[PDB]
């Protein structure tokens, strides 16, 4: 937690430079109060200006980015298009049915 | 404890082929008597 | 409607209707089908078959719903369709009765959790309590086997699952699955305070 | 007749039928809806009795 | 007649049955123990299905060392001339030359 707003980062390297990394993420909006333009992640860490679920985990706690929110059954991934198939072959035999359902007769 | 999945045609898929067999064997039995017994009474 | 995918219900009907417009079809077309209505009939000519669109239709939704109906089937092919369609729906109704009574008998034996040993065996939900407030510390000393496991798993997740203070705790628990061990006054102090939480155990 | 009608309904829940089956059209949609009603009791309740 | 039996027969297998009743009280017999073998059949066939889907336990198609050889489907491996390698090589059992090769 930085304190003040003016960051410091320093790494020394000594003929080492196969160091894995120095990697990290800063998030500003510590200090301020909660309002309703802002979010309101976890304890005093209202930190939103665009931030709310920019793909980046950047709160304390998993709540500033994380988890913010009949067609279902057509989305097969292929049974929908076998059926529809099928489908098709049957509305062929109703079309097909109908004719014989009213042409022949008695002898 | 996780035995609760719906059925689906990865379990059930045999009936289907065996109903597509029944029904060609059918079509094919049928012209076979039309022709037995047209060709018997000529 | 839920033991059976919400695949095979589009794959049943389909073929309900191919099936029926085949043996319609078939049943149009065949050398013994026809038949001699009369009750009591001296040789006449005025034979006809007896399947139509709607007989064929219905005869097929009947067989699938296992009820039964009103035409006989005579000959080789229409007859061999019939069995056919018989021993499919046969098997259809049969999975569907096995597969909601799996559904039921699974759900009836679980066993929600009403102790910590018991908690302790299961693993899907994560453990927590408000770190180094005297209560973890408890098992961090503890000497008991179960407490112990308790704690090592603690340690194994250590910060994934161990809340800083008790609300946000509270809306863990909330929102998610937990158990968030605590002293007792508090909890009844939340509990008779709210719902959805109870308390677990001794 | 109605009395004839309700012997269709009490010998339709239970799985056996009479042979009073509709002749007609708009009849044979409530017949089959109650038959799927019956085959739907029968089979929840095995169910859930075993 | 030569195919009427046989209609009744696989008929009454299934629950729904002909209407070629028997009149006689010498085949009504046949009639009658025909469908009991059939209800005991998928009255049992139904129970045996919903144990299956109900407590369900899959096993492993291999279950022994010896099992991997003399089955050439699983194609299974080991690390790069590691110790594994200096153990099948000149293993004389021949049970894991097989393997080896």
């Amino acid at each position: 937690m930085l304190k003040t707003g003016v960051g410091v980062i320093r790494m020394w390297a000594d003929e080492g430079s196969r160091l894995s990394r120095f990697r990290m993420l800063f998030t500003s909006f510590v200090e301020p109060p909660c309002t309703s333009s802002t979010f309101f992640c976890h304890s005093n860490m209202c930190i939103n200006n665009s931030l709310v679920c920019n793909g980046v985990q950047n709160c304390a706690y998993p709540w500033d980015e994380n988890h913010c929110k009949l067609f279902e059954q057509i989305t097969k991934t292929h049974g929908t298009i076998i059926g529809v198939t099928s489908g098709i072959v049957l509305v062929l035999l109703i079309i097909s049915i109908l004719v014989q359902v009213k042409q022949p007769r008695k002898k | 404890s996780k035995e609760a999945s719906a059925l689906g045609v990865q379990n059930i898929g045999g009936i289907f082929i065996v109903l597509a067999a029944g029904l060609v064997l059918s079509v094919f039995v049928a012209v076979g008597e039309f022709l037995y017994k047209s060709k018997k009474n000529a | 409607l839920n033991p059976l995918s919400p695949d095979i219900w589009m794959y049943v009907l389909l073929a309900c209707l191919g099936v029926s417009c085949v043996l319609f079809v078939i049943a149009r077309f065949s050398p013994y089908e026809w038949y001699n209505p009369h009750p009591c009939n001296p040789d006449s000519d005025v034979v006809e078959n007896n399947f139509t669109l709607l007989n064929s239709f219905w005869f097929g939704v009947g067989a699938l719903m296992q009820q039964g109906s009103e035409l006989m089937p005579k000959a080789l092919s229409t007859r061999i369709v019939g069995g056919i369609w018989w021993f499919f729906t046969l098997i259809i109704i049969s999975s569907y009765t096995a597969n909601l009574a799996a559904f039921l008998t699974v759900e009836r034996m679980e066993s929600p959790i009403d102790s910590a040993d018991d908690l302790a065996k299961q693993t899907k939900i994560e453990y927590g309590a408000v770190e180094d407030g005297a209560t973890m510390t408890f098992f961090k000393k503890s000497k008991i086997s179960t407490y112990d496991k308790m704690w090592a798993f603690m340690s194994s997740r250590r910060q994934s699952v161990l809340v800083k203070s008790n609300e946000e705790g509270i809306q863990r628990v909330l929102t998610s699955d937990y158990a968030f061990l605590m002293e007792s006054t508090t909890i009844e102090f939340v509990t008779q305070r709210n719902c959805n939480l109870t308390q677990i155990g001794g």
